[PDB]
RNA sequence: AAAAAAA
RNA sequence: GGCGACUCUCUGGUCUGUAACUGACGCUGAGGAGCGAAAGCGCGCCGUAAACGAUGAGUGCUAAGUGUUAGGGGGUUUCCGCCCCUUAGUGCUGCAGCUAACGCAUUAAGCACUCCGCCUGGGGAGU
């Protein structure tokens, strides 16, 4: 029972990759383009990510979260879509953060 | 899978099904666990691989075998191709090549069939049948041949010129403007046929453009005769009979405050600060509705006009000059009969009480904004002392307006503070300066009267609970909203909400961020792209705009045919107390063909007022061409950008004259990069252009770029 | 298109100053550029100094 | 000696009465190497702007001095061992 | 292009 | 050569203005000394560098137009703002002149004087 979180976003031309975590980056749940069978261009496209989104943070709100801190990750087109599909899940956004090393 | 298959097909198939995107169908088929909701994914790509269902590019799936198809309007191009857009607006549109329209014109009612294979982006498709024709009249310029004519369309959508027979002349010479009703349409290798309805003059006479303009979308032209006999037969001075069971305002210190050059005084205001601290707003309309009564020559006529409309060198009025600018309206220090709107305000903005009546002023002085704003802004002693009685009132006025706009933005009211344009023409109708309209207090102060009277007057028949008339704005489209909240995330600007759920005030932070920015007039401008228009309804839903719950249109029943409604339904049902079951049942059945109606003469009207003003912005810039300008970038396309002036004039640089590199259009940054410079051209920078080529009859400015 | 420190005759930017300087910096967190704020060069380099010391004693972000 | 403006923040989890030993020490460090305090703010627990060292707020000291170098340094010295101080800056007055 | 509102 | 997080510590220079003081105390400068990439490599020697804006230093003189950096003065202007003049630097454009032409053109490659470096066909051979 854990109600703040991060929404860590890996989004890659590849791939979107979406880790939920508390404060201290222990990891509530994920989920990924190629996790929800999505294969070679769709895995990149933003739809991938926005359903990666919602899987990740459907997980969390079974662990009772409500709102998020999100960080971004790589250059890919998912973000935009997939912070939209966190806020859509219903987990309000606090702050968005560009981590790209 | 095939058992979950069938079942998803089958409901799709039922009557009442339309298309719906994925979280549709999850909320629809009550979906609530991770592992069903990719079997429905798994399902809808196995379906649409087989072709049993289509995904729209709005990501909403249909059975198209039902259709096969998409019903919806042709959305031509001046190229030769056309859009579909679908009678569902929710789904997206659909991309149709020139050979594929089958002799769709512009505007018609279509079904078209879903191509297995796109060549791009969008969804293309083939008209295979035209199920209603738009397009029966055309507006062009003739043209003279040997044993024929033929007119060239002043709409370049319609890419074919109109085969004119030697018969159907009727008088037109070389270079008349004329007005042809279409006999036949295209067919096979044919172009239309028609015959010349009307001349409206040579082309190169002063005002046929304009004049085009107006036959074009089909404006009304002059009043019929027994509207004219009505007007010429209404008395220039009130009558001793009608000032029964009217209250008596005419000892009051009230004042009309309007544009220098207006004739139609619709509304006139005072302000009393009372002991408590709270203010007494009057709100005095002209009372239109005694004068036009139902079913009077002057009201079938107000009807099929639905507005005034305000073209650059004219006005089209809705009703007779004589009614608009006489009787009804609030002269100077005559008598005037007005339905009222008095309400007590609180130090919060509140109306605490209001009373609907009916009443007689007489107007202590007419005011312009110019002298209003010089009183109060500028501190201006000479026109305080000639104006020294009004001066305290004018004060309370301005504060009680400021109170009300707080307690409006409070609210969350969408504040879309943009620069209008203003053509300035002569007498000849020659274009002599393009100016910056400027909101000033004067103007902001009234506007503000006019809402909360609006506001009031719609709460009141809300509670009564009667067939009434109101202007809605309802919640912007979600797809549209989607990518707006997008496309402001790529400046910084992050929107606390959903696209589905956003509340005014969202947007309004927006617009309070970008405030000063040079990125204000674009975001500012893709949000208004966002919203959707606002229209009349016999239902209370709403203005999303001003945030409220309860809005109608009170205060302009001179202008707008909605508003003289509203005034006969006030003497109805409060005034004459007729709240029976049959005036009810007669009023509910004809208000929504009234809303649907006025609601199209408004848009129709909009269209037309603009189409004049890119006409006569495009005839200043002829003069213009060689000189550089400062604008900034208000769009980006794949051929190029738009470039807007201070002036509010805009302009293309096409990709042809970006010579220094190859650019490639950015759609999700919105901006065209050069592969070997590194240029990047972004919505909402600064550049400095100079004016190549302005084409007036197509209203084209081209730009090309001198510096960033 | 005027420089505020010039406007308003302000000689000294004071990093202490926090709302002053959060006029100053993008929403991201990020110094806006001195042609978007219309800012005097001399009081740019000011006013980045000032940033630069409130980011470090946590008054103002780096990335917002 | 030169006019210096110290600035720091103290941990926010401290009762008042650890607050105030904090200032006086500090306060004390500074005259004890030859400052003068000519000026003290207190801005009291802000938000931090990002949360150091596991702390999303501080209480903030603002000590105005004038001294030779040796007081900043010793201050700087402490400022930096001390717990309780979480972050510091001395800053010369520009003239 | 594309919003209110005003006119 | 180069130098971009912030603060403190020590320290070099430059520009403006005043003109109070000194009274030609200046300039250039072989050699010499010091600083000074890759590398070379053994952090130290090395030290050679399109370390070539392809353009020694100093001083004076010789049309204009326009931008920026840091100053000075006056004009209005309360000041902000504008306007003008001046100083130093950095830019573009362009007379006179110069140039084989290209170009340069008060940031000269113009007109001069001082002093220093350097060249005198290519190759052989930077052997």
């Amino acid at each position: 029972n854990i109600e703040s979180g991060i929404a860590h976003i890996r989004s890659t031309f590849n791939n979107t990759i979406v880790t939920i975590t508390d404060t201290h980056g222990n990891a509530i749940s994920w989920s990924s383009a190629g996790a929800l069978g999505f294969r070679g261009s769709r895995k990149s496209t933003p739809f991938a990510a926005q359903m990666a989104a919602e899987t990740a943070a459907k997980g969390s709100i079974e662990h009772g979260l409500k709102t998020l801190e999100v960080t971004v990750k790589g250059p890919g087109s998912g973000r935009e879509a997939a912070i939209r599909a966190l806020q859509a899940a219903g987990l309000e956004v606090t702050a968005i953060r560009d981590v790209t090393p | 899978k095939e058992a979950f298959m069938e079942k998803l097909l089958s409901f799709m198939k039922e009557e009442a099904y339309k298309p719906l995107t994925v979280q549709e169908l999850e909320e629809m088929l009550n979906i609530t666990e991770a592992e069903e909701f990719k079997e429905l994914v798994k399902a809808l790509v196995a379906l649409e691989e087989k072709g049993l269902i289509v995904r729209t590019r709005s990501d909403r799936y249909g059975i198209p075998e039902k259709m096969n198809l998409i019903k919806g309007k042709i959305s031509a191009h001046a190229k030769g191709f056309a859009f579909l857009l679908p009678e569902d607006t929710s789904l997206s549109d659909v991309f149709i090549p020139p050979n594929e329209l089958n002799t769709a014109m512009n505007g018609d009612i279509v079904m078209v069939r879903l191509n297995s294979q796109s060549s791009g982006s969008r969804q293309e498709g083939t008209v295979i049948r035209i199920l209603e024709r738009a397009i029966q009249r055309v507006v062009g310029t003739y043209t003279e041949t040997r044993n024929f004519g033929f007119v060239i369309p002043d709409d370049k959508k319609i890419t074919s010129d109109i085969f004119i027979p030697k018969n159907g002349k009727n008088g037109a010479a070389e270079g008349h403007k004329v007005v042809v009703k279409l006999t036949s349409y295209p067919e096979g290798r044919m172009n239309a046929e028609g015959e010349v309805e009307t001349i409206l003059g040579h082309k190169n006479d002063p005002g046929i453009d304009i004049l085009s303009v107006i036959h074009k979308h089909g404006l009304p032209g002059e009043f019929p005769a027994d509207a004219m006999e009505q007007a010429s037969s209404t008395p220039d001075t009130i009558d001793e009979k009608d000032l029964k069971d009217r209250r008596d305002l005419r000892d009051q210190v009230i004042v009309t405050i309007d544009g220098a050059d207006a004739k139609d005084l619709d509304d006139a205001v005072t302000v009393t600060k009372l002991d408590d601290g709270s203010y007494k707003l009057g709100v005095h309309i002209a009372d239109v509705s005694h004068y036009v009564t139902e079913n009077s020559p002057i009201d079938k006529e107000a009807l099929e006009r639905g507005t005034s409309v305000y073209l650059v060198d004219r006005v089209i009025p809705m009703i007779p000059h004589r009614l608009s600018n006489g009787i009804c309206s609030l002269n100077p220090k005559v008598d005037r009969l007005t339905l009222s709107c008095e309400m007590t305000i609180n130090s919060q903005g509140q109306v605490t009480e209001h009373e609907i009546f009916q009443s007689v002023i007489k107007t202590t002085e007419r005011m312009t904004y110019s002298d209003v704003n010089k009183i109060l802004v500028d501190d201006d002693e000479e026109l305080k002392q000639k104006y020294e009685p009004l001066v305290p009132m004018f004060k309370d006025m301005e504060r009680l307006a400021q109170i009300l706009r707080d307690k409006r933005m409070d609210r969350g009211a969408v504040d879309f503070d943009f620069k209008e344009a203003k053509v300035l023409v002569d007498d000849e109708g020659a274009v002599k300066d393009v100016v910056i309209r400027e909101r000033s207090v004067a103007e902001k102060l009234i506007e503000e009267f006019m809402l909360v009277a609006n506001e009031t007057v719609a709460e009141h028949f809300h509670w009564m609970n009667v067939p009434f008339i109101y202007r809605i704005h309802e919640e912007p489209n979600a797809e549209k909203l989607q990518k707006f909240l997008e496309f402001v995330t790529t400046f910084g600007y992050v929107v606390k909400g959903t696209a589905g759920n956003i509340h005014p005030r969202a947007l309004q932070s927006i617009l309070d961020a970008v405030r000063d920015r040079p990125e204000e007039t674009v975001i500012s401008t893709v949000m208004l792209r966002s919203m959707k228009q606002a229209k009349y309804d016999p239902q209370s839903l709403g203005h999303f705009g001003l945030s409220t719950e309860f809005y109608t249109h009170f205060t302009s029943p001179i202008r707008r045919y909605p508003d003289l409604i509203v005034h006969r339904l006030i003497r109805t049902y409060l005034i004459n107390g007729k709240v029976d079951e049959a005036t009810q049942e007669k009023w509910a059945e004809r208000l929504p063909d009234i809303a649907e109606h006025t609601s199209s003469m408004e848009r129709r009207a909009v269209d037309a007022e603009r189409e004049t003003d890119d006409l006569k912005k495009a005839e200043y810039m002829l003069d213009k061409i060689g000189e550089e300008f400062d604008g900034m970038i208000s769009s980006v396309t794949n051929f190029g950008m738009f470039v807007e002036l201070p002036n509010t004039i805009e302009g293309l640089v096409h990709v042809s004259f970006m010579t220094d590199d190859y650019y490639r259009f950015d759609e999700q940054h919105f901006a065209m990069i050069g592969e070997r410079t590194g240029n990047v051209f972004r919505i909402g920078d600064e550049i400095t252009v100079k004016v190549v080529d302005v084409n007036k009859d197509e209203r084209n400015i081209d730009f090309e770029i001198v510096g960033m | 298109k005027v420089c505020y420190f010039t406007s308003n005759g302000i000689t000294h930017i004071d990093y202490k100053d926090v709302d002053l300087l959060k006029k100053f910096v993008s929403e991201r967190g990020k110094i806006l550029p001195r042609r978007v704020t219309g800012t005097n060069a001399k009081y740019q380099r000011k006013l980045t100094a000032a940033i630069k010391r409130a980011r470090q004693m946590a008054l103002l972000p780096y990335v917002s | 000696m030169r006019k210096y403006e110290v600035m720091y923040i103290i941990r926010p989890n401290i009762d008042e009465e650890s607050k105030k030993a904090v200032i006086e020490r500090f306060n004390n460090v500074l005259t004890s190497n030859g400052a003068e305090i000519t000026g003290t703010k207190d801005w009291g627990k802000r938000r931090l702007a990002y949360e150091i060292n596991d702390f999303r707020d501080g209480f903030y000291q603002i000590v105005n001095v004038q001294s030779d170098a040796a007081a900043v340094q010793e201050f700087d010295r402490l400022a930096k061992i001390s717990d309780d101080i979480i972050r510091h800056i001395v800053v010369k007055e520009e003239e």
